[PDB]
RNA sequence: AUGAUUAGAGGCUCGACCUAUUCUCAAACUUUAAAUGUGCAAACAAACCGUGCCUUAGCCAACUGCAAGGCCGGAAAGAAAAGAAUUAGAGGCACCAAGUGGGCCUUCUUCGGUAAGCGGAGCAGGCGAUGCGGAAUGAACCGC
RNA sequence: GGGCGGCAUAUCUGUUACACGACAACGCAGGUGUCCUAAGGCGAGCUCAGUGGGAACAGAAAUCUCACGUAGAACACAAGCGUAAAAGCUUGCUUGAUUAACGAUUUCCAGUACGAAUCGAGACUGCGAAAGCAAGGCCAGCGAUCCUUUGCGAAGAAUA
RNA sequence: GAGUACGACCACACUUGAGUGAAAACACCAUAUCCCGUCCGAUUUGUGAAGUUAAGCACUCACAGGCUCAGUUAGUACUGAGGUCAGUGAUGACUCGGGAACCCUGAGUGCCGUACUCCU
RNA sequence: CGCGGGGUGGAGCAGCCUGAGCUCGUCGGGCUCAUAACCCGAAGAUCGUCGGUUCAAAUCCGGCCCCCGCAACCA
């Protein structure tokens, strides 16, 4: 046979990572340098543009830190987005915008700054610099707008990535989160200038809409081949020419009506579904159970 | 029942080819060509860890050409390497992991126009059995370890070496 | 021979406790510490910058300078006839919010309380009587209390 | 766990290998972990209370929030009760200088050495600098 | 005793050392006068030492593959400590190994220097999407007066 | 009674087998025109929703291994203070105080926040 | 005992400053009636021993088994 490493001695010995990183859900390396502040600024609050995208939603969150837990300030989701119109593609660049900009609008709209820091009303890609207490630009006196610091936890930082487009949908609703455009899409990094175009183009979901197209004409070619790519996209008829405009409706009734979300049923008790824990007694008596069972039989 | 789940079908999740021709330079070089024409993908080298004296081997020297095929083109060459083995395995060959491998001798025995250049090289085929939902153990959030049920056992692999490829076993210890 | 550098002779002195290991979590970065504080001085062994010299391990003082990353302490410490009141600077993942003022800070807080019942009028709680004084003794279990003959036995191994 | 170490047993005629044990250990090994210690606090330049006030080229997106220096008021068993301190406790601040910078002994701790009235350290007492009363006699022991 | 030897002569780690700190011997076990434009800085990706099963030549030992793997590896050296989505490995970009208004402080300590350190403030930068992180390689690797020698006080503007 | 995102403490939370899982989630999953990255769309990136609870994930189970808290070990080991105490010594006991550890054994197998959602 | 040097094919000796040579000797075949000389070829190491470092140790650093020296002074 072979020597058992983990045996009892490394059981007694063996140091269990932290709760979060067992389950592989937080870089605390990162969470560490990012919760912290000059201690000469004694805990002024500080918050974090909080992104994440599952399979099917896209979480965007306005998070403070505390010691007894992190305060979720304002939240926002893709899964709202059908509020405002937008029914499909929840997880494409153009939902990850619009929920930036979903969640800046209501952030703004609680803080009381809102129709003073308005952002860009019309996106057209391009990157200006965000003003903050680190940068004076001159030292002006115009009031700061609100401040928070992109999260992206473990997500791949890619040029075109869509936390990076949350985060072009939150500083365009007039949030100041510090970055620079090198992952916006159509950034050249040889030329180290932006392609403001071809930002604006996936921002309103042009690439969708020509690989729409693209699908439609194939499966138009192949009938008898079961298509399964945009299915719920051909069987609500969205045609390929009309979601640019749906994008952009999309935007101004965000900004119109930012509190907005899925219409709620009017609403009983809980029922349970947990199944009980033996008691260390119950536990005792069928293990004796089972000892005197073998007992009998030998 | 749970195992007629079709989440549960036996897939080839790789097929990896390596020639270890130890030496570097010239053949190394046509090694990498024939495995680059077979494989029609560029091929990766490998440099030998250690220095040793009887294989004629140097640290860092590199020695080995190797490939990882997925896919239509996977099963393709699968079939190749065992039709030069005419569909025969020893029971030996199959892993406890799920995973089994086979040699060529020769590279003309795939259907492969021989050049005079090049020259004949013998590889290793390795083919990684799985299922769907392996990707746990190899994403980057939330990694986590696939579940002892759904793992690939050697019985398995020899059952679905047998009813996919008509394979024959041939039950022997290796000497 | 024996060396007298910065960490000579720190070798348990320096180390993190068994099963214990890692560098300083969320909760020490989010402490607040002000100028005026009581802290303690405790290195961690796992950061290795501005980390205080061995002789103020353990030891109690008074902030008086905060910087970005960096925190001043004032440290009583014992030369020859006299004592010293040394400025360390340290890291803040080195000092710890001070208990020393907790029972003085509860002491005070409880005499506001019953400060304020007394000028409001609320009856004031009971005060607690000393277990010094004599009284009466009804015992439920008596037992002898002697030394048994078993209880040499008991004493000798093998 | 790291090193050291004795012997059976069970698994896979010997052996090996693995498993659970077993005999015995560590100034430069440790999960655990005292006693004796060591730092701080225990209300008079302080601290506590006030939708109190004034200033800041400080923090914060702003502020009535935070940081700081003050001003104006308030309350103060002046620190209860619970074993809930004690003091032959005038605290601090200087100035000018002498002799000394060969030590030795002892209770406990302790290193080198077979050991030594041997060499070398720790804490504290003592002799040196000091007699007196005791151990017959003895710088260091007992008492003082 | 002195000589011979050795160095306990400046200095680093563990132990002696008696759970704060501090402590002797020509006590014990070992180090230092170097080395690195990367072996410095930063971001990202990755996980190490070893095992087990399996694959033409191929065998103890070449490369490929999959599982286990709390670090049993690695971090220029001696040692201790520390570190696992790193502090290790690989790689992409870099020169924070520059300058730094006589800021303050630790270690030695007489609370003097010297050498190593710590916390800053300002300039100009590097890396990063960003919080941030860096003014060398954490902690050993070094030098007064006098003398010698080099750098800085560019050009032009001021009726003074 | 549950889920998801961010979390505080970082095993009562880990590890090994086994079973169960309403809803919504989460996840596997489909795919490669474009953004992006690889020998390999495995990872990663983009675009999707035909399928599955088979895995992850969550609960429950084991005279389970660990871990946590207690008892026991034991007033034992050791130790502050004392003797013109015992003993040739080695050392030991006594007097006024303090007081461990393993084995063993009993019980337990995460807990607490913010926001959104399911049950409704 | 203190300081220093040295263990290499059968013999003597290089290389001793990481990746085995010299002469003699031995073996085979020639030349001679034969031996020697002479001519043509061949074989022979694991660098005294045990560890460590290194991808790699005759080599570099440690202990051991031996060998050889220089010192062992003032009374
Ligand atoms: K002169
Ligand atoms: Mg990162
Ligand atoms: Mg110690
Ligand atoms: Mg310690
Ligand atoms: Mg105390
Ligand atoms: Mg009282
Ligand atoms: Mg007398
Ligand atoms: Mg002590
Ligand atoms: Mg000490
Ligand atoms: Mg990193
Ligand atoms: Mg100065
Ligand atoms: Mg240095
Ligand atoms: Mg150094
Ligand atoms: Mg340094
Ligand atoms: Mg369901
Ligand atoms: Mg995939
Ligand atoms: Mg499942
Ligand atoms: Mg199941
Ligand atoms: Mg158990
Ligand atoms: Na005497
Ligand atoms: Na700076
Ligand atoms: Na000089």
């Amino acid at each position: 046979f072979v020597k058992v490493v983990k045996n009892k001695a490394y059981f007694k010995r063996f140091q269990v990572k932290y709760r979060r990183r067992r389950e592989g859900k937080t870089d605390y390396h990162a969470r560490r340098q990012m919760v912290l502040q000059d201690k000469t600024k004694f805990g002024s609050p500080k918050y974090r543009l909080v992104v994440r995208i599952t399979n099917k939603d896209i979480i965007a969150q306005i998070v403070q830190a505390k010691i007894v837990g992190d305060e979720v300030v304002m939240a926002a989701y893709a899964h709202e987005l059908p509020a405002f119109g937008i029914e499909h593609g929840l997880t494409n660049y153009a939902a990850a915008y619009a929920t930036g900009l979903l969640l800046a609008r209501r952030t703004l709209a609680k803080l009381g700054i809102a129709d003073k820091f308005q952002g860009a009303k019309e996106a057209d890609g391009s990157y200006s610099a965000v003003r903050t207490k680190k940068d004076d630009e001159g030292d002006d006196e115009e009031r700061f707008p609100f401040k928070a610091i992109l999260d992206v936890g473990l997500a791949r930082t890619t040029t075109g990535a869509r936390v990076f487009g949350v985060l072009k949908g939150a500083v365009d609703g007039g949030m100041a989160v510090p970055h620079r455009p090198n992952r916006f899409p159509g950034y050249n990094k040889e030329k180290s200038s932006l392609d403001a175009k071809v930002h604006r183009d996936r921002i309103f979901g042009k690439h969708v809409a020509d690989y729409l197209k693209q699908v439609k004409e194939e499966a138009s070619s192949n009938p008898d081949e079961k298509c399964v790519q945009f299915s719920k996209y051909m069987a609500a008829k969205v045609l390929p020419e009309s979601i640019e405009g749906m994008y952009k409706k999309a935007h101004a009734a965000i900004r119109a009506d930012p509190s907005k979300s899925l219409p709620k049923k009017a609403k009983v008790a809980h029922k349970s579904y947990k199944t009980k824990k033996l008691s260390g007694a119950e536990k005792r008596a069928a293990a004796k159970a089972k000892v005197a069972a073998i007992r009998e039989r030998l | 029942s749970k195992a007629a789940n079709p989440m549960r079908e036996i897939v080839v999740k790789k097929l990896c080819i390596n020639i270890c021709v130890g030496e570097s330079g010239d053949r190394l070089t046509r090694a990498s060509k024939v495995l680059e024409q077979l494989c029609e993908q560029t091929p990766v080298l490998s440099r030998a860890r250690l220095t040793v004296r009887t294989f004629g081997i140097r640290r860092n020297e590199k020695i080995a050409v190797h490939c990882t095929v997925r896919g239509k083109k996977a099963e393709e060459l699968l079939e190749k390497g065992l039709k030069v083995k005419e569909f025969e395995l020893k029971s030996y060959n199959f892993a406890d992991t799920g995973s089994f491998g086979f040699g060529i001798d020769e590279h003309i025995d795939l259907g492969i126009k021989y050049d005079p250049s090049t020259g004949i090289y013998g590889m290793d085929f390795y083919v990684v059995l799985g299922r769907r939902g392996e990707r746990v153990a190899h994403r980057k959030r939330k990694c986590s370890r696939v579940g002892h049920s759904h793992h690939v056992t050697k019985e398995e692999a020899m059952k679905w070496f047998e009813k996919v490829h008509d394979g024959i076993i041939f039950q022997a210890k290796k000497k | 021979v024996h060396s007298y550098g910065y960490k000579s002779g720190t070798r348990h002195l320096f180390a993190k406790k068994f099963r214990k290991h890692g560098v300083p979590s969320v909760s020490t970065i989010l402490t607040n510490i002000k100028v005026g504080d009581y802290v303690d001085v405790v290195a961690d062994s796992a950061v290795r910058e501005g980390m205080p010299h061995k002789y103020y391990h353990g030891r109690t003082g008074i902030v008086w300078n905060v910087t970005p990353r960096g925190v001043g302490v004032i440290i009583n410490k014992p030369v020859r006839t006299r004592t010293l009141r040394k400025r360390i600077c340290v890291r803040f993942e080195h000092v710890r919010k001070s208990r020393c003022q907790e029972a003085f800070k509860a002491k005070e807080h409880q005499f506001q309380a019953y400060l304020a019942a007394k000028k409001a009028g609320k009856a004031l709680p009971p005060l607690q009587k000393s277990s010094r004084l004599g009284g009466i003794v009804r015992p439920k279990n008596v037992e002898v209390l002697a030394r048994r003959v078993a209880d040499y036995e008991a004493m000798v191994p093998y």
